[PDB]
């Protein structure tokens, strides 16, 4: 309705919209408008990624219009203003937002030319070999590269995203003796619908005494204290109350408990029997894995089948395959180095 | 009286002739009172948590034979101070504790008990209590809770006015209030009959309300009329005589009174012919017959043989019926009277309305009415009859609802059961026929003896036994076949509701509101404001005029003149100066007891209903020393009226002046001269002053000043006094006397002053230290002032050299023009702290970190942060600059050769952090003067959050170290004294420390009893003050109690100097007020003679049309006042001595006639008086109480003295041109004030900002960036010039065309200026909407 | 929810041409619908006219 | 309208469809369940209650809810704020280019002008500086434009100027009563936080100067200017169009000093003199003379 602050909206800009507004005012002609209306939906709140080029100039569905045509554009819309806007690759990211360095910098503009357009690759590890290539020697080169270490990526300067998106908790776990202790913190027709709501009134003292009941159960199930979280599966939920699986991973999944580590509710129902005999399911696995591959390889090991032996010394029987494959997942360098 | 100490430094002088007698009282008082006697143990039971206790206690549950009780409360200490608690933002309260006794009993067994038990306490809740000062800190807030005044409970009549039937007649109906539970209302028809509504029902018969009382008719009908008689025997047919019971009737026969004719028919009805037959004895005489057939029967007649069918009751007899009752021997028969003057044959016809008389009939009937279906059950019937009124809590009226019901009906006992009765309501209903009868008037509502109120004792009172019946409809569970667990007042109690409904009252509601924080007096009435509105009543809009107006009985307990000028006008209103409140919620005021006609110092408090009784004399009158009124005719007042009457007859007299007028208007000079609403602006105006860099005493006042500052608590007053160890800034020490002191605590008193603090308006509360060092205090001396205060004056403005006159247009309408140099000179400028808080999280993608280092951000901005992040305390502050940086992590970043790049390039730069930061807001500014960062317990905090751990340790050290030094000094001294009487080395034993070893052991007797007690309370007094430190340290290494989804908490404190610009809003007592137009040159102002230019120049043209002469006389006895301190100014500058000072000063202050203030030296001598010469250089300030006031004889008289012209007018000159004015010209100190009002708060401009989801338009206001309604009256005026493409743009692209706002800005930039108008969004809304309905409505072309 | 308040399909997308189901994302087509969901793409101001 | 710690919450009109829907479809269950006609028809009565409460919550008794209650609002109650189209739209957009600031006088400053705040412009211009910033050159890009307005420095001022020369823009207050209290002006930048309002205008306005605030709106396109000038400028109307006698006319203190240099008096020096042009300015200036006074005779065309 209207004459108070119903959540009517805000109506913010993302980049995508500020990206549009930008373009609505420079002078772009009738198709270049729609080559520009056509790639700036193409980048993404991480700015660099324009996707794919040549599926920017095949979705207009030929009839003339070149590469040319979108490639010029594309410049001049990476040249708006966040800087380097889009591109592609982060290399041409980097030149478009050297594009402008006032030309007054010292020893910046060539040196950031070749080290920024070419040869970039091997810039990742350290200088090394690159001084020889280009000839540099001692500061003149470092200076550069502190330029270039001092250039940001894309936009994420737009953002928009004021919103942090906090968990509110739900249930609090008091610890107590090196454990948890749940404590869930935090005329006549409407008169027949007042009746309901003394059964939802009921209903809502029981809603508290569900999570003090299933976190205690939960507190049973896996040892806190313990490296991660002991192997439990939903049948001893199921057990206990006698409810159904899906019901009451459907109860762990929209609230989240709070315990004094991890915010991660459902995830300490999951877990595997490993169906092995000597032998906390992939938790203890996959993180001790990770543990494990984090202190290793003095300066180049990259065995993950070391890794494995190791894993299969502790007993848990190792495939040599699958822990290696979830071993060397998730960002883990294990393997890519070798 | 040689006065006290701080008053010495400057004393006012006054002008007010009459004594004074009732000291002015507390003035808050009546919040303290109130909630005093809400925590209290009573063994009466009644007022505070006893009542709610003694409400339910003790429980039945369900034939359990097993009960609860509970004995008292007590209480906990409450574990935070009051700044502590307003620092860290938690509520101030105090945990409530309670024993319950448990008694469980055997079944089958009666009277038999098989065991009790109790716990200790059972904690319930924790209630909140009071500040020193009338205010509830709750979540560091001060929130005052507002009085209310509610229509009272008991019985009420009215009149109606007749305005409704357009006939016109008197309506009578009488409603019943209880304190709680239904109303009962008896009204008229417009056919002339009673009827019975329950909470606002449809009309029901009368006697069906009686019917269920267990009444038959015949006790109905006589029961509720006269009795009287009638007697036909053998056709001699002898009725009584009732001669007193007619005033009047047409006699139709000769009425022979024993043998002989006492009125003949047609003679005169008139008392001649009636105490004719009254002086001779006659006894019962017989009439003509025709006249019984008008009268109808009363009493159920049967004959002796057959009883069966007719003439039950109400119906007229007919020659039929007489020889039946002749037949069956019948010799006497009542029957109702009913002769209708006064009386009136009502009842009667309520009976032949009512279907049927039977009881049951009638439950029925009522129970199927309140609900509009229901089946005739007869137990919903026998429910609601005893449960409606008669249940023991259900309907209560209690004891003001008692006591106003048995004085409503003339009854004696003014005690009482709190639940109605048969005879309550029967006599109900007489009295109400009573007013019809024409014995009798009406109730005003308007009348203060109707109108009571309730204070935040009684209302906490409520919601605190709400929120415990709430608990026992519960807890009578436990014993229901809950069976035993044992263990009763432990797990049977859920604190939850109580708690929940006390925080929840205090927390949310209407009458608690957030108080007002700009002024001391601002405070002050805030917390004696009685409002109508609320949970009580008065919804407002619909209340209606009468309850504005001022009633004749507000005459000393509310006030005349305090009042919002808003919408709500009347409604809340303001305690008068010398009110007080009842036992019984009434507002009863003082006044002085006259006997013969001398007046006695005995004062006595009269309520409303008391007070009209009497005659009352007037405030300012004369007199004499032996307390004989001089003039034989005295104003004075009875009842809703004023006259003169004789000395003999008054028996009161009112106090002071004072006691019409409330504290704010209180402090107004000259209000006499004023128009009351003119007054009532500037009363209304003072409240919303703003306090300024450095506080001026008001130059002219009513020496009221003193009393608000010192009561307000907002300055910091000296207890148990004598003489200042130490001064500063912060901190103020007194070395109390050795006469006021608790045997074994010695010791001093330590006063921290509060340094500058936000106000709940976003002002500074800064408090400064009056005292020197080495000064004698004593008990209510003032150590520090608040902000806005002198020396224990009020001082909300500042004073100004006001010239009235046209300047050039800059003066105009109400504008005002002020010289440069008062900007220059800063008074005006007001300090403004505002707060922002940073607050870090744990989210669902894991925690939140504050700072070193943020993703994509410059050293430039990081260069303001410390190691922490936090910024320096002492930075300069502006627009976006980062106050606290934070970085929130988002979602599994992985692979792929660019983001391997990415990673190994930058390191990263910590990945999936963003750069949610605590940025100041735009548009805002200042140097942060506080940051406080509350932690987490366990987070490990280090960097620096442990600098306010390490200075508030030190500021605890530091403050409790005093004491030790001063009790080891003490303990020193004995050690000291003790050594001289044996074994003394002088000086050897002051250069060796540490009891030198004890000194080994000299005597036995110094051995065991010096060795004992030094060493015992060396070591007791060392150990207990490091376990203080020891538990004060634990208190401040831990972290807040804290919602499960924050980490860690920051907050950071600015401030700005605000210097006035031509926005001001300046505004004086005299409800005066204007912006500042301009500021001028000093140069360009006019100067008089000695080339002293006025500071603030204003318009004559005001004062006449407003009719406000405060404003003129302020100003003249204002010239009158710097014209003596000028004097002194001179004298003190030439060096003059101390002599002739003081005969100039003591020559000042005795001048005026009468004046009562008797103050002269020699009492104080040397210094004391160069002191206070020195302290009145400035001005002398004089002080013209409210009504008794300095007449203009006494302002020439002052003002002669100053050898300044009397007619306060002097020759100008002009500033530019040098000329002088023709004319002269009123020059003059008068005491402004600055507003809250600052354009700084109001410019605001829009372009293109924010829109709205829905309809598309630009957002509220200021802040969000409004952009400015353009209603329909600003359509209309486009609409009629004519002008549609103004309005066009306005409709359209500018507010809800989307495409046309772009096309528009878009042409705009390029330089078209052409429009493109398209069709506004919240037009194609409204289509959808309608379509939502089943109706279409389509665009057709 | 599908069939619900607020729902896609019926009621338009969510993003602007980008659709539930993760399929034909951009502007590759002016017109589609999944094979998951009836989702007609085409912009997102459609939430305030279907 | 989503919350505070996410986790959206539903609206008022919502909880109308949702309560249908559930009635629909449990009438629909029991109906496709072939049960008997008590309960199906005490659904078809609930299920009349529910569409009917959704399309106006009033029409009987109660509605509402147990969420604190009020009546909600329906569809029929959603009809624009007032329940005319009051709010939202009918002359009643809240609009752009606006601001809004306090009244003081305007004591120089001829008729057709108002002092506008130098601050409070520069924002209600911006659109038009940019062009002006494109135009000269000093900015290829909106964002050069747009990030030197931002630093508000140097040229910004003086093209201000340039934009604001002859552009009428419009002053509107309060209670908006007759068309007169809306008026069109030519601005002058004044550095100040408020607006100066010229005094003869400050009749129409009902406006003194206790803190007063007005409106500022800025026409744009050309029909919209033209339409300032020829029609809402203060100089067009001078006469009420009511009575039809003037308003404009000096009250206060242009009265009062009108009223005191023609007067008579008696004596006062300089009397009985013969001068003419006169044109006297010389003698009051130079005393010689009082103007009260003298009863001069004076020559004049």
């Amino acid at each position: 309705d209207d004459e108070l602050p119903v959540y009517q909206g805000e109506t913010t800009q993302t980049l995508q919209d500020y990206l549009m507004w930008q373009v609505e005012l420079t002078p772009f002609t009738d198709t270049d408008r729609a080559i520009a209306t056509s790639i700036v939906d193409a980048v993404d709140d991480t700015g660099y990624l324009t996707i794919q080029i040549e599926d920017i100039v095949d979705s207009i569905g030929d009839d003339e219009i070149g590469l040319e045509e979108v490639e010029a554009v594309l410049k001049r819309i990476q040249r708006f203003d966040p800087v380097g806007v889009a591109a592609k690759d982060l290399r041409d990211c980097l030149l478009i937002q050297l594009s402008q360095f006032a030309k007054e910098t010292p020893w910046l503009e060539e040196a950031r030319l070749i080290i920024s357009d070419h040869l970039d690759l091997l810039a990742n590890h350290d200088f090394r070999t690159l001084m020889r290539v280009t000839r540099l020697k001692e500061e003149v080169l470092k200076e550069a590269v502190n330029l270039i270490q001092s250039l940001d990526x894309x936009x994420x300067x737009x953002x928009x995203x004021x919103x942090x998106x906090x968990x509110x908790x739900x249930x609090x776990x008091x610890x107590x003796x090196x454990x948890x202790x749940x404590x869930x913190x935090x005329r006549s027709n409407l008169q027949e619908a007042r009746w309901l709501i003394k059964s939802l009134e009921s209903a809502n003292d029981t809603l508290l005494r569900v999570s003090r009941c299933i976190v205690e159960q939960q507190q049973a199930f896996f040892e806190q204290g313990e490296e991660y979280m002991k192997p439990m599966v939903l049948a001893d939920i199921a057990q206990a109350v006698e409810m159904h699986e899906s019901t009451i991973s459907r109860v762990t999944t929209q609230k989240y408990l709070h315990s004094p580590r991890g915010i991660x509710x459902x995830x300490x129902x999951x877990x595997x029997x490993x169906x092995x005999x000597x032998x906390a399911s992939s938790t203890a696995i996959r993180a001790l894995v990770k543990k494990l591959i984090a202190a290793e390889n003095p300066a180049k090991p990259l065995s993950d089948s070391k890794l494995t032996s190791m894993l299969s010394e502790q007993g848990i029987m190792v495939a040599r395959r699958t822990v290696a494959k979830y071993r060397e997942s998730l960002s883990i360098p294990p393997s890519n180095q070798r | 009286m040689v006065y006290s100490y701080t008053e010495k430094k400057r004393i006012r002088k006054d002008f007010g002739k009459r004594p004074q007698v009732l000291d002015v009282p507390y003035l808050l008082s009546i919040q303290l009172d109130s909630f005093q006697k809400f925590i209290e143990q009573d063994p009466e039971g009644q007022y505070g948590l006893e009542a709610a206790f003694r409400s339910v206690f003790p429980i039945q549950s369900y034939s359990g034979n097993s009960e609860l009780q509970y004995v008292s409360y007590r209480l906990g200490e409450p574990v935070f101070d009051v700044q502590e608690c307003q620092i860290r933002g938690v509520t101030y309260s105090a945990p409530l504790r309670v024993k319950l006794r448990l008694v469980i009993y055997e079944r089958e067994a009666p009277e038999g008990t098989v065991k009790d038990i109790k716990e200790q306490e059972v904690y319930m809740g924790e209630i909140p209590l009071m500040t020193d000062n009338g205010t509830f800190v709750i979540n560091g807030t001060e929130r005052v809770i507002v009085s209310q005044l509610h229509r009272s409970p008991g019985v009420f009549f009215d009149s109606d006015k007749g305005k409704t039937h357009s006939s016109g007649k008197v309506l009578y109906n009488a409603r019943i209030i209880p304190y709680r539970g239904s109303w009962l209302d008896f009204e008229f028809d417009p056919k002339d009959n009673l009827f019975v509504r329950i909470d606002r029902r449809r009309k029901l018969p009368a006697t069906i309300i009686l019917r269920a009382l267990n009444y038959t008719t015949e006790q109905i009908l006589d029961l509720f009329f006269e009795k009287v008689i009638f007697e036909i025997r053998d056709n001699k047919l002898q009725m009584e005589l009732v001669p007193e019971r007619l005033r009047g009737e047409t006699a139709s026969f000769d009425i022979e009174a024993n043998g002989k004719v006492y009125v003949e028919k047609g003679r005169r009805i008139t008392a001649r012919h009636i105490r004719q037959l009254e002086k001779d004895d006659v006894k019962l005489i017989e009439v003509p017959v025709e006249y019984i057939a008008g009268k109808v029967v009363a009493k159920d007649y049967i004959d002796e043989s057959t009883g069966e069918l007719i003439c039950a009751a109400n119906m007229e007899l007919s020659l039929d019926l007489l020889a039946k009752l002749s037949q069956s021997g019948h010799k006497r028969i009542e029957t109702l009277f009913t002769n209708d003057l006064d009386h009136g044959p009502y009842i009667s016809e309520t009976l032949r309305v009512d279907p049927t008389n039977d009881r049951l009939s009638a439950l029925v009937e009522i129970y199927r009415m309140m609900r509009p279906g229901e089946p005739p059950t007869r137990e919903a019937a026998e429910s609601l009859f005893e449960n409606l009124f008669f249940s023991e809590d259900r309907y209560d009226l209690s004891a003001v609802g008692r006591m106003k019901f048995n004085r409503s009906l003339l009854r004696e006992e003014i005690e009482g059961s709190g639940i109605l009765s048969k005879d309550d309501i029967i006599d109900v209903m007489k009295k109400l026929i009573d007013i019809r009868n024409g014995k009798g008037e009406v109730d005003d509502i308007d009348h203060l003896g109707n109108r009571r109120i309730r204070s935040v004792g009684e209302m906490a009172e409520n919601q605190f036994r709400v929120g415990l019946v709430r608990v026992e409809r519960a807890v009578k569970e436990r014993l229901s076949l809950g069976d035993l667990d044992t263990l009763m007042p432990q797990d049977m109690i859920n604190a939850k509701p109580i708690s929940a409904a006390v925080k929840e009252f205090f927390g949310s509601s209407q009458l608690s509101q957030f108080m007002d924080q700009n002024n001391p007096l601002s405070e002050i009435t805030h917390k004696r404001r009685i409002s109508a509105l609320g949970p009580g009543g008065l919804t407002r809009e619909r209340a209606g005029f009468e309850v504005r107006d001022v009633h004749p009985t507000h005459y000393g307990r509310v006030c005349p003149i305090e009042t919002p000028e808003g919408p709500n006008i009347g409604l809340i209103n303001s305690l008068s100066v010398y009110a007080q409140t009842n036992e019984y919620g009434f507002l009863e005021t003082p006044y002085r007891k006259v006997t013969d006609g001398v007046v006695t110092d005995e004062i006595h408090y009269l309520s409303a209903i008391e007070e009209g009784n009497y005659v009352i004399a007037q405030a300012n009158s004369n007199l004499d020393e032996e307390g004989h009124f001089v003039e034989d005719l005295v104003t004075c007042r009875s009842k809703g009226e004023s006259s003169l009457f004789s000395r003999d007859q008054v028996d009161y007299m009112d106090v002071s002046t004072q006691q019409v007028v409330s504290v704010g208007a209180s402090l107004i000079p000259f209000l006499e001269h004023d128009d009351a609403n003119r007054a009532l602006m500037g009363a209304n105006m003072q409240r919303q002053a703003v306090p300024t860099l450095r506080a001026d005493k008001p130059l002219v006042g009513t020496g009221m000043e003193r009393a608000v500052a010192v009561d307000s608590g907002v300055t910091a007053v000296a207890k148990r006094g004598g003489v200042v160890q130490y001064v500063d800034a912060s901190r103020i020490v007194i070395k109390v006397n050795e006469d006021e002191m608790y045997p074994g605590e010695a010791g001093i008193d330590i006063y921290n002053l509060t340094k500058y603090t936000r106000s709940n308006q976003n002002t500074c509360i800064n408090q400064m230290p009056c005292v020197s060092l080495g000064e004698p205090v004593e008990r209510g001396d003032v150590l520090a002032d608040g902000p806005s205060t002198d020396l224990g004056e009020l001082a909300l403005g500042q004073n100004m050299r006001v010239a009235f006159m046209p300047w050039n247009g800059y003066n105009f309408e109400d504008s005002i023009l002020v010289s440069e140099r008062v900007v220059q000179e800063d008074r005006f400028t007001t300090i403004h702290i505002q707060e922002l808080a940073c607050v870090s999280r744990d989210t669902k993608l894991g925690p939140e970190e504050i700072t070193a280092d943020i993703p994509n951000v410059g050293e430039a901005a990081l260069s303001k942060l410390d190691e922490s992040g936090i910024v320096y305390i002492g930075a300069e502050v502006t627009g976006g600059d980062i106050l606290v940086g934070k970085v929130t992590p988002k979602g599994e970043t992985q692979l792929t050769p660019e983001e391997k790049l990415l990673r190994a390039i930058f390191g990263e730069k910590a990945s999936d952090v963003k750069d949610s930061s605590l940025r100041v807001p735009n548009g805002v500014s200042g140097t942060v003067i506080d940051v406080q960062v509350f932690t987490r317990d366990g987070v490990e905090k280090d960097k620096r959050a442990l600098e306010i751990e390490e200075m508030q340790l030190k500021q605890a050290k530091k403050d409790l170290s005093e004491e030790l030094q001063i009790l080891e000094a003490g303990l020193f001294s004995r050690i000291r004294a003790v050594l001289v009487a044996g074994g003394v080395e002088a000086e050897k034993l002051d250069k060796l420390p540490r009891d030198r070893w004890l000194e080994l052991g000299l005597t036995d007797e110094e051995k065991q009893n010096q060795l004992e007690q030094l060493a015992e309370q060396y070591d007791e007094l060392k150990h207990e003050f490091e376990k203080k430190l020891e538990a004060k340290r634990r208190k401040i290494t831990q972290g807040d109690d804290l919602a499960p989804g924050v980490l860690k908490i920051v907050k950071v404190y600015l401030a700005v100097k605000r210097r006035i610009q031509p926005g001001d809003k300046m505004a004086g007592r005299h409800g005066n007020k204007g912006v500042i137009s301009k500021i001028n040159p000093i140069e360009d102002m006019p100067y008089d003679e000695n080339g002293t230019p006025v500071d603030i120049v204003l318009n004559p043209l005001g004062v006449p049309s407003r009719m406000n002469i405060g404003q003129i006389l302020e100003t003249h006895l204002g010239m009158a006042a710097k014209g003596i301190g000028d004097k002194i100014n001179a004298m003190l500058k030439q060096q003059q001595e101390v002599a002739k000072l003081r005969e100039f000063i003591q020559r000042a202050y005795d001048l005026g006639a009468d004046v009562r203030q008797k103050v002269d030296l020699s009492t104080f001598s040397d210094e004391e008086v160069m002191r206070l010469a020195e302290n009145l250089r400035k001005g002398m300030p004089i002080a013209t109480p409210v009504f008794d006031g300095a007449k203009e004889a006494e302002i020439k008289e002052l003002l002669k003295l100053g050898d300044l012209p009397t007619s306060g007018q002097i020759r100008l000159y002009d500033g530019r041109t040098g000329e002088q004015f023709e004319r002269p010209v009123t020059v003059g100190y008068m005491y402004m004030l600055k507003l809250n009002h600052l354009v700084d708060d109001k410019m605001h401009a829009r372009s293109t900002g924010s829109y709205s989801l829905v309809t598309q338009q630009p957002l509220g206001g200021k802040a969000q960036f409004g952009g400015q309604r353009f209603g329909e009256m600003e359509v209309w005026a486009l609409e009629a010039y004519g002008a549609a493409y103004t309005l066009q743009e306005m409709l359209t692209v500018k507010s809800d065309d989307v495409n046309g706002r772009t096309k528009m800005y878009k042409n705009i930039v390029d330089g078209n200026h052409q429009m493109e108008p398209g069709m506004p969004e919240s037009f194609n809304v409204l289509l959808k909407e309608i379509r939502s309905l089943g109706i279409n409505i389509e665009l057709e072309d | 929810e599908r069939d619900g308040l607020f729902c896609a399909r019926i009621f338009g997308p969510v993003k602007d041409y980008e659709c539930l189901c993760g399929k034909y994302k951009r502007l590759k087509h002016r017109g589609v619908i999944c094979e998951k969901c009836g989702v007609e793409v085409t912009q997102t101001k459609v939430r305030r006219e279907r | 309208v989503p919350l505070d710690g996410g986790r959206f919450a539903t609206s008022d009109l919502n909880d109308l469809y949702r309560r249908v829907i559930n009635r629909n479809n449990r009438l629909k269950r029991l109906l496709d369940l072939a049960a008997p006609d008590i309960i199906v028809r005490n659904e078809k009565r609930m299920l009349q209650e529910a569409v009917d409460a959704l399309l106006d919550n009033g029409r009987r008794g109660r509605a509402i809810t147990g969420s604190n209650k009020r009546p909600l609002k329906s569809l029929a109650d959603m009809i624009k704020g007032k329940q005319g189209r009051f709010r939202q739209n009918l002359l009643g957009k809240r609009v752009d280019y606006s601001g809004r600031s306090v009244i003081t006088v305007g004591p120089y400053l001829r008729l057709h002008q108002c002092g506008l705040p130098k601050k409070m412009a520069l924002e209600l211009f911006k659109p038009f500086i940019y062009g002006k910033l494109e135009l000269r050159g000093l900015a290829t890009t909106i964002k050069a434009a747009k990030k030197m307005v931002e630093r508000e420095e140097a040229v910004v001022w003086d093209i201000l100027d340039e934009v604001i020369r002859e552009h009428p823009v419009l002053l509107n207050r309060a209670p908006t009563l007759h068309r007169l209290g809306i008026q069109a002006f030519e601005p002058v930048l004044i550095e100040g936080k408020a607006i100066q309002l010229h005094p003869l205008v400050c009749a129409a306005y009902n406006a003194d100067f206790d803190g007063d605030q007005m409106a500022v709106h800025v026409p744009l396109t050309l029909e919209a200017q033209l339409e300032a000038r020829a029609l809402m400028m203060s100089t067009n109307n001078i006469l009420s169009p009511a009575n039809g006698e003037p308003i404009i006319v000096p009250s206060q203190d242009v009265v009062l000093g009108l009223y005191y240099m023609t007067r008579d008096c008696v004596n006062a020096k300089g009397e009985g003199m013969v001068l003419t042009g006169p044109k006297e300015a010389e003698r009051l200036y130079r005393s010689g003379l009082a103007s009260l006074h003298a009863r001069v005779k004076v020559r004049i065309t």
